[PDB]
């Protein structure tokens, strides 16, 4: 048997796809095919997504997260995140859906049908994994793929409809991105910003100029990486550095994607900007400040002065200082004044929340998104209760936001796991003792006594 | 080694097996639904139906109270639903 | 207990004159009122306005009346204060303000007396619970 | 051999002791700075206003505490997740105050644990050794991981970080099932099954080991003394453990081969312990348990309660009780 | 040379004539409306 | 060669599933308490002892069915059916609870019946008992926590019920009312069954990771051979490992499993210890001297003076529903409460 057995391969059924490490042509039909199922679940899920998609209710009343990411592109809504034409939803889960079919059938093809080996077939397409050369060549080029899938983005903002704004003027609309930051001052701050409170690393970025403009860097650094690489092989200090092998390679990306998705999962939890509130929900920092904002305005309405109603500790009930003196919303939501939002700016002045917007300028639309976000807080239960844990049954709601941030902060902390697993791994098995000590030469043996 | 009994995927492969358990298996379970479908789980336990928890108009729960009179409460308590 | 035409009887309006409800209708009430209200409402209480509940006593005491199905379809339609003194379509949603509150759009005049009337059966089933909080769970 | 190569080579040399290695490094300054800060703040720190509300909490002995109830009080709802280093302070008097020691301990803490399961990796190589150690390590880490860090980042507050305390720790748990039904997650259910079974598996494999001891030794004298340290031969029959257990349910139930067996006893409570580690984390999110309240509903339409509503009331009473100041407002959103 | 009746036998339906038995009834309760 | 002698030679017969005279007492009571559990969550309400549904028949899942305990008006009554509360009536029985002492009942003898099946099982094959002795703790769990618990208490209805959240209720009643947390039996406990649970872990990946290459594949399992003389993993260098890695090690491979047994075994029976205790109201609730200080100091504040807080909102939130024969009525102004919640 071709591997296809514990004897000849040295792996068991339970690790079988361990057998494939140097049969490229099998391998790549693997990989190929399983790029299948990706396309397929991108097709069949937004075209699920569609088929139950209501256009009265809200998209995050609807356990929806594919299509918000085709709406945030500003196809199909026009201003408010309201859906004006349902079409290009169906076009993009169609086309997806199709496109798997053609990676299905090359992949079933490369790993039965096709050669299981391709070192002999071609030595454009053949590699060894320790050919340091060709790595880098293969890393090169996909790079390059990379950085053209980045300015891809910048043609939609710049050239092809624009993105979805929520900060827009008016409500938020769809809007073309037409003076992209490109001072790299503002471009690399954010990587210099701190991850904690009240600066938040690259997860801050709140406007789309700057997310434009970061996906020109990242799109021109990927291009000029990807040749270098081309045109290079690794010097001295970098071979001296890492393993070079099959294994090896898998366990940088596992701790690469680790690290991705610890990100993502404060992303989609956090920012409001590219994950637009109108169509994942509020955050959660975003609904707590809501609900103080809800009871200020209707206490207002009653008469109280909510600048000088002393709380029961002490604190304002209504408004507060941050620890640095600007003026804030009072009680627990003390903790979120970092927050900001298209709904909430507009009572911001230069020390914080301004009592005289408080008492005069709150719009109905205001106290509307108010009541609206507080009443959609990303709390709820996994059956899909929501509200806090002793709320009864009635609303059948989990934020979009929570879903999308449990799903993904499992998934990022089992491939820190693989990461681990499989870097240990290469590493032993490079040395030599991945499957045992050496009875006749255990090394512990060889060393002196600790006492 | 070996107790003495016919192994296990011998029996379930064989097909004097399923020849046999073909029909006891459904039968089974059609035994089973027919349980409780025909009504007679609630009277064999004494479980109420979704309409004989309370009277129509009383939201006090029937709670025994008594040891030795429990058997004659339950009775009292079947007899204001109708 | 049962689900009665007895317990599905509800004024219809504030001259005592009444209708009843076929279980097909409350049920739909039920699933209507989740659909377009119960995210305030859960339960008969309001939580962005913990001091007016959805009990009928309380309903009683609005102005105008609202514990029968025309008062509280006429509300569905333009909500008022609870002395009637402003409307309030701009932040309560409304068949007036179905523009700014979406999920009123495609309610029709049959689905609005199915709420209406599941907002007044309810109590007659849950009692204390309906509209009263977390100290009734 | 220049310096450099030297002191390369003490770093990771095998003959040191305790192995310091690179992670060692990083590890040994961090795990003396929280050590030592903790020491101090438990015994001698002043109250910290943990929930912002200018009401601090006692936690060290020298302010009546005792071990049972002491703690280091997690830094002040004001600051939320806002750094709080040393040098952000106006003065000592402030951080102590606010709960600065908490962030100092529990990040160094961290980082030098994080090291410690890397230095588990280190030396596993430097000896020849199969290197998945450090991967069952990373079961308790995680867990860390979740109590003081990335809960508080769902919750948006390090003063909703697992106090370092033992009373400090009860009040996290009860206030956790109130807020997210911990005890219907199933998540949750899978770490008590992970430490419940490791228990059992424990115990077994101990007393399994232990009945079938080859006899070695008098009546007088500890049977422990018929192993030598290093011998080549076993000093227990797995035959004869075999035998009796699987006598003891059925042939196949049991293990015949100790790899298969030992990676049984790793694999069951590791599993288990990352699948609780991860509810806590998910939980940070607020992907809450089961919500069966008022699940049941009679023909009328009365609620029948169940066993999930009785739940529901007890943790009814922790929701409307904890930080009995600190809420305004009606719902509890983080 | 297998006897088909075993205290094996015993053991197995005691268990299993009752699962399916009582399967059958709790796929049943599915449908029961209130 | 008497007809003992013959009843012997047939009970010890060598078969698939080994019987025993042990057997006779183990799997007729064992059956009857799963078969007693399976056949009351499927089918049986607890309406009438509990004021709850608590069966599949009802509409209960997997995580709310429950056998449940019967109600306080029955006191510590064996419920026997033949008794005179139910008094030969089936239906009844199952309505009056009778079905928790039967469970009960059985599975406590199950349980002896299990313990000397590895008495029996260890002589025959000639092994050390150890098995049978680490079993006591389990038994000791079972007995204190079902039985000497409820019979300390005012009836059987405040036993542990036999169902998944019955059990999280019964936990946090124990938080709420006997503020088990602080008791330090529980916490010796708590210690013995986390470090019993750590032991399995780094034991098992120890030995994984300390194997030697005795075969050439990399699937390791196949290279163990159960009649092999030697070692199948390296002491030493186990041993040096965690020496330098965390400042003491295992040398002795009987220790090291003894301890095994030793630490969940006495973690079970301490907790017992602790319930028992608990049987009587004896609890750990209180630090004299921190309610003397905060009595007086209205600014000391503790994280144990927080959780008795807690502890109370439990007992008044939860009690009216939780024991249903007290008819307690608490109305809104007196429930405690926080601010605004
Ligand atoms: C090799 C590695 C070496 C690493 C060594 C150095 C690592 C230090 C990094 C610290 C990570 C912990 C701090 C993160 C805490 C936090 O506030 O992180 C969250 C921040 C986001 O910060 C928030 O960002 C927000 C941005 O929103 C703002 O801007 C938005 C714009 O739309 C909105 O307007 C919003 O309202 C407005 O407030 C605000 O600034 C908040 O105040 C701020 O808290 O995310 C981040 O920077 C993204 C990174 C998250 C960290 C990933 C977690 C990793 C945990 C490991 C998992 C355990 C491992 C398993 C153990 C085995
Ligand atoms: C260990 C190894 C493992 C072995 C496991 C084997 C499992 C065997 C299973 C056996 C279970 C025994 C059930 C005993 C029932 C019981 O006790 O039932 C209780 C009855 C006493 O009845 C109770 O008596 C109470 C007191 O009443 C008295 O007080 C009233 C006013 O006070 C009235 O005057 C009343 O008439 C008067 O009788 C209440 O009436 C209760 O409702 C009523 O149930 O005693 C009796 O049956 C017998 C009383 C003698 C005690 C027998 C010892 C067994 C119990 C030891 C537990 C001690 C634990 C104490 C806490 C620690
Ligand atoms: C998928 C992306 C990817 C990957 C996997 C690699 C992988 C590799 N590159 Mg390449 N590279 C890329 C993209 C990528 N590159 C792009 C886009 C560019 C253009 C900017 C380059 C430019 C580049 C150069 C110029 C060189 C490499 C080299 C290398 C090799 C050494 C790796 C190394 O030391 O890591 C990094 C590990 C280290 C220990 C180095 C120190 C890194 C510190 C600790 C991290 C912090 C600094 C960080 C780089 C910037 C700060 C970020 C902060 C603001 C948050 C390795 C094969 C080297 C080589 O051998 O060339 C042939 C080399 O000299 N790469
Ligand atoms: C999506 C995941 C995935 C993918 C892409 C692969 C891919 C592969 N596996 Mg792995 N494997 C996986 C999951 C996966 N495996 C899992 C989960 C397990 C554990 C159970 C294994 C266990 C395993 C073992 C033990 C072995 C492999 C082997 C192989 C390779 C040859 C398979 C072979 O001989 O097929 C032969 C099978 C058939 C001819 C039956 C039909 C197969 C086709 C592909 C059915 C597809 C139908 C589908 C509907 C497509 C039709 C649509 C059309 C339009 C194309 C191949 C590259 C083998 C290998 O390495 O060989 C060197 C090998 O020995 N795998
Ligand atoms: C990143 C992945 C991701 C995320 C965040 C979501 C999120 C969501 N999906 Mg989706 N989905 C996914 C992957 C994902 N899905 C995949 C791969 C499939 C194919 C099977 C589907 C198929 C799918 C359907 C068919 C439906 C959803 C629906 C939903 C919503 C409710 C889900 C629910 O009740 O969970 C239920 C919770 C569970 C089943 C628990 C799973 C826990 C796993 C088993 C443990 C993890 C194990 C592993 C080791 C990790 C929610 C918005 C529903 C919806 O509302 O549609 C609009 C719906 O009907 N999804
Ligand atoms: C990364 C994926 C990948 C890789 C590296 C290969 C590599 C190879 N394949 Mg495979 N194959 C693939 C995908 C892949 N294929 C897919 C998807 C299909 C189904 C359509 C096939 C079907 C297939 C068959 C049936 C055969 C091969 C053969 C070959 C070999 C020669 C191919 C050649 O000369 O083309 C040279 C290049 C061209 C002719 C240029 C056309 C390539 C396209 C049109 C460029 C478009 C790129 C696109 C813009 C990028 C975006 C796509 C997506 C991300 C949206 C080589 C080993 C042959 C072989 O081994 O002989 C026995 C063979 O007979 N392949
Ligand atoms: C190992 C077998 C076993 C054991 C230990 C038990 C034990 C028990 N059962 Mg269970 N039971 C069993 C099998 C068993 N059962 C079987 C097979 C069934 C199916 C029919 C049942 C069905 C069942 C029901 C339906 C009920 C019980 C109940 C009980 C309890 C009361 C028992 C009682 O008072 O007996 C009294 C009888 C004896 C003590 C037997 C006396 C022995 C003899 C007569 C003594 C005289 C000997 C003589 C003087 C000298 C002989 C010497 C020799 C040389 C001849 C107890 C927990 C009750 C219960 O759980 O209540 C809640 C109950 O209601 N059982
Ligand atoms: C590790 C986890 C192992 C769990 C078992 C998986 C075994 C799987 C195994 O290792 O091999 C499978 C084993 C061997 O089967 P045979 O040898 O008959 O099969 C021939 C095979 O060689 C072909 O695959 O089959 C079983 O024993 C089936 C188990 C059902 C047993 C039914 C017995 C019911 C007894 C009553 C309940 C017990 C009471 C106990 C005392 C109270
Ligand atoms: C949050 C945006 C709400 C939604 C969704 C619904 N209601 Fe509402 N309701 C809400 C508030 C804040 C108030 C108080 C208004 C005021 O200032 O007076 C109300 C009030 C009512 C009433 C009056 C009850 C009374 O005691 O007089 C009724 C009858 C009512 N609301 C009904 C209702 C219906 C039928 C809804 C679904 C279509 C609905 N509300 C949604 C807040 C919110
Ligand atoms: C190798 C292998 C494997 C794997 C495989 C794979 C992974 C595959 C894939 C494959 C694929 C990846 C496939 C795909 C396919 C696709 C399709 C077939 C599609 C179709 C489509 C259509 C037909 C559509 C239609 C439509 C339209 C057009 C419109 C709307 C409606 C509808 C939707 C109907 C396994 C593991 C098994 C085993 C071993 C070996
Ligand atoms: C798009 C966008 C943007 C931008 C971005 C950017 C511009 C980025 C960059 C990025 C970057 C720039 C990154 C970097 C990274 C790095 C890393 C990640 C590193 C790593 C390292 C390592 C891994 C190493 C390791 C080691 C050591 C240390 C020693 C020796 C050994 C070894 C080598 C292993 C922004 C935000 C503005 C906005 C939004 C959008
Ligand atoms: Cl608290
Ligand atoms: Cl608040
Ligand atoms: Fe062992």
């Amino acid at each position: 048997a071709t591997n296809r057995d514990q004897e000849s391969s040295g792996f068991a059924w339970w690790a079988g796809n361990a057998r494939l490490i140097n049969l490229s042509g099998k391998l790549l039909g693997a990989h190929v095919a399983h790029a299948g199922l990706i396309v397929f679940w991108a097709g069949a899920m937004t075209l699920f997504e569609l088929a139950h998609f209501i256009p009265e209710k809200p998209m995050y009343e609807q356990g929806l997260i594919l299509i918000p990411h085709i709406a945030t592109l500003g196809w199909g809504v026009g201003p408010g995140g309201e859906v004006v034409d349902t079409f290009p939803f169906f076009v993009v889960g169609v086309v997806h859906l199709i496109s798997s079919a053609v990676l299905g059938f090359g992949g079933v093809y490369h790993a039965i049908r096709g050669p299981e080996t391709l070192e002999e077939y071609s030595s454009f397409f053949g590699y060894d994994w320790k050919d340091k050369n060709k790595m880098t060549t293969i890393l090169g080029f996909h790079l390059i793929v990379l950085g053209i899938g980045a300015l891809l983005l910048v043609a939609k903002a710049m050239f092809f409809g624009g993105l979805y704004d929520t900060w827009a003027p008016g409500g938020g609309d769809v809007r073309v991105i037409t003076n992209p930051t490109l001072d790299p001052r503002v471009i690399f701050g954010y990587l210099l910003k701190s991850p904690f409170g009240g600066e938040g690393w690259i997860v801050s970025v709140n406007n789309l100029e700057d997310v434009v403009g970061g996906h020109i860097w990242i799109g021109l650094i990927c291009i000029a990486g990807g040749i270098w690489h081309i045109l290079t092989t690794p010097f001295g200090w970098a071979r001296r550095a890492f393993i070079w092998s099959g294994e090896a390679y898998l366990s940088y990306s596992l701790g690469a994607l680790s690290m991705m998705g610890f990100i993502a999962t404060c992303f989609v939890w956090f920012n409001n900007t590219v994950y637009p509130s109108e169509f994942y929900g509020p955050t959660g920092p975003e609904a707590s400040q809501a609900q103080a904002m809800t009871f200020l305005i209707r206490d207002q309405k009653l008469g109280a002065n909510v600048g000088s109603a002393q709380g029961p500790t002490g604190l304002g009930k209504y408004l507060m200082r941050s620890p640095t003196g600007e003026i804030i919303f009072g009680g627990e939501t003390m903790r979120f004044w970092d927050f900001r939002g298209p709904w909430l700016e507009p009572l911001r002045g230069p020390n914080g929340l301004d009592l005289n917007k408080i008492k005069n300028d709150i719009q109905p639309w205001q106290e509307r998104r108010a009541a609206e976000y507080m009443t959609h807080a990303p709390l709820g239960s996994l059956n899909s209760v929501g509200g806090v844990a002793t709320e009864i049954n009635s609303v059948n709601f989990v934020s979009p936001r929570s879903w999308l941030a449990t799903s993904h902060f499992v998934l990022a902390f089992f491939f820190l796991v693989g990461h681990l697993w499989h870097a240990g791994r290469a590493r032993a098995a490079a040395a030599g003792f991945e499957k045992g000590i050496d009875r006749e030469s255990e090394p512990v043996l060889s060393m002196p006594s600790l006492d | 080694g070996t107790t003495g009994e016919r192994p296990f995927s011998d029996i379930i492969t064989s097909v004097r097996y399923w020849v046999i358990h073909s029909i006891t298996i459904p039968a089974l379970f059609i035994a089973g639904w027919l349980f409780v479908s025909t009504g007679l789980a609630y009277d064999v336990f004494g479980t109420p139906r979704p309409d004989s928890y309370y009277a129509q108009e009383q939201r006090s729960i029937p709670l025994v109270t008594d040891r030795f009179e429990a058997k004659q409460q339950v009775e009292t308590f079947l007899e204001q639903l109708k | 207990a049962e689900l009665t035409p007895e317990v599905l009887t509800v004024p219809l309006n504030s001259e005592g004159k009444t209708i009843t409800l076929t279980e097909k209708q409350y049920l739909e009430g039920k699933r209507l009122f989740q659909y377009a209200c119960a995210s305030c409402h859960v339960g008969g209480i309001t939580k962005t306005n913990p001091s007016l509940d959805l009990r009928t006593e309380t309903l009683a005491l609005a102005t105008p009346p609202r514990d029968n199905i025309e008062g509280l379809v006429d509300y569905m339609k333009n909500p008022t204060t609870y002395d009637g003194e402003q409307e309030i379509a701009e932040v309560h949603p409304s068949l007036r303000s179905a523009d700014i509150f979406p999920k009123m759009r495609n309610l029709t005049e049959k689905d609005l007396v199915a709420i209406a009337g599941h907002i007044l059966v309810e109590p007659k089933i849950l009692g204390d619970k309906w509209g009263g909080g977390k100290v009734y769970y | 051999a220049n310096l450099w190569e030297r002191f390369c080579n003490w770093v990771t040399s095998t003959d040191n002791r305790l192995y310091v290695g690179w992670f060692g490094v990083i590890m040994i300054p961090t795990l003396l700075a929280a050590t030592i800060c903790f020491v101090i703040a438990f015994i001698a720190a002043p109250p910290v206003d943990i929930d912002g509300i200018r009401e601090p909490v006692s936690g060290s002995l020298l302010y009546g505490n005792n071990i049972i109830t002491g703690a280091v009080v997690p830094s002040s709802n004001a600051i939320g997740l806002h750094f709080y280093p040393i040098w952000e302070a106006a003065s000592l008097d402030e951080w102590l105050y606010n709960g600065g020691p908490y962030q100092l301990i529990i990040f160094h803490f961290l980082l030098g644990a994080s090291c410690y399961m890397g230095r588990q990796w280190e030396l596993s190589y430097r000896l020849g050794m199969r290197p998945w150690i450090c991967v069952a390590y990373s079961a308790p880490l995680a867990s860390a991981f979740a109590v003081f860090l990335i809960y508080p980042i769902g919750q948006g507050s390090f003063s909703d970080g697992m106090p370092l305390g033992i009373s400090g720790t009860f009040n996290f748990m009860i206030v956790f099932q109130a807020e997210h039904n911990i005890l219907m997650h199933p998540f949750h259910q899978l770490g008590v099954a992970g430490v419940f079974g490791g228990a059992l598996f424990c115990a077994m494999h101990g007393s399994l080991v232990t009945s079938s001891l080859i006899r070695e030794t008098t009546e007088t004298e500890s049977a422990n003394y018929g192993y030598k340290f290093g011998q080549e031969e076993e000093t227990y029959n797995i035959v004869a453990a075999h035998g009796y257990f699987g006598r003891l349910i059925f042939q196949y139930a049991s293990f015949n081969n100790s790899r298969s067996l030992h990676f049984f006893l790793a694999a069951w409570p590791v599993v288990g312990v990352w699948f609780t580690a991860l509810g806590i984390s998910t939980m940070a999110f607020n992907l809450n348990g089961f919500n069966f309240n008022h699940s049941v509903i009679d023909a009328k339409g009365n609620v029948i309660n169940t066993w999930a509503d009785i739940i529901n009331r007890a943790n009814l009473g922790m929701e409307v009780m904890h930080e009995r100041n600190a809420h305004n407002f009606p719902l509890d959103l983080a | 040379s297998y006897p088909i009746f075993t205290v094996r036998w015993v053991a197995v339906h005691t268990l299993a004539v009752p699962t399916i038995f009582f399967l059958g009834a709790i796929a049943a309760m599915q449908f029961i409306q209130r | 060669r008497g007809w003992f002698d013959i009843l012997d030679d047939w009970l010890k017969r060598d078969r698939f599933v080994f019987v025993g005279w042990s057997g006779i007492l183990l799997f007729p009571c064992a059956y009857l308490a799963l078969g007693g559990w399976l056949t009351g969550t499927t089918f049986v309400t607890s309406w009438y002892t509990h004021g709850l549904a608590s069966s599949y028949l009802e509409g209960c899942n997997f995580l709310t069915v429950a056998v449940s305990t019967p109600a306080n008006s029955m006191g510590h009554s064996l419920l026997l059916l033949w008794g005179p509360e139910a008094q030969g009536d089936f239906t009844r029985w199952c309505q009056l609870g009778g079905l928790w002492t039967f469970i009960a009942l059985h599975g406590a003898f199950g349980l002896i019946g299990f313990m000397l099946r590895q008495f029996e099982i260890a002589r025959l094959v000639g092994v050390r008992p150890y098995n049978a002795i680490a079993f006591s703790a389990p038994i000791a769990v079972f007995v204190s926590v079902f039985l000497i618990y409820p019979l300390g208490q005012s009836s059987w209805f405040f036993a542990p019920s036999f169902g998944v959240a019955a059990i999280f209720r019964f936990l946090l009643f124990f938080q709420g009312f006997h503020n088990w947390t602080l008791n330090p039996f529980h916490m010796m406990g708590v210690a013995g069954v986390l470090g019993g649970a750590l032991l399995c872990a780094i034991h098992g990946a120890t030995v994984e990771n300390t194997l030697f290459q005795d075969g050439e594949g990399a699937s390791t399992f196949r290279a163990f051979n159960p009649t092999q003389a030697e070692e199948t993993y390296s002491m030493v260098t186990a041993n040096r490992f965690w020496s330098q890695i965390f400042g003491i090690a295992f040398s002795n491979k009987r220790w090291l499993h003894f301890f095994m047994l030793f630490v969940p075994v006495t973690g079970l029976w301490m907790s017992a210890i602790g319930v028992v205790g608990l049987a009587l109201n004896l609890r750990s609730y209180d630090f004299i001297s921190q309610e003397i200080r905060a009595a007086e100091d209205p600014e000391f504040e503790t994280f144990y003076t927080k959780n008795l807080l807690l502890n109370e909102g439990i007992r008044a939130w939860m009690a009216p529903q939780d024991q249903p024969h007290e008819n307690f009525v608490f109305p809104e102004e007196v429930l405690p409460r926080g601010n605004a919640l």
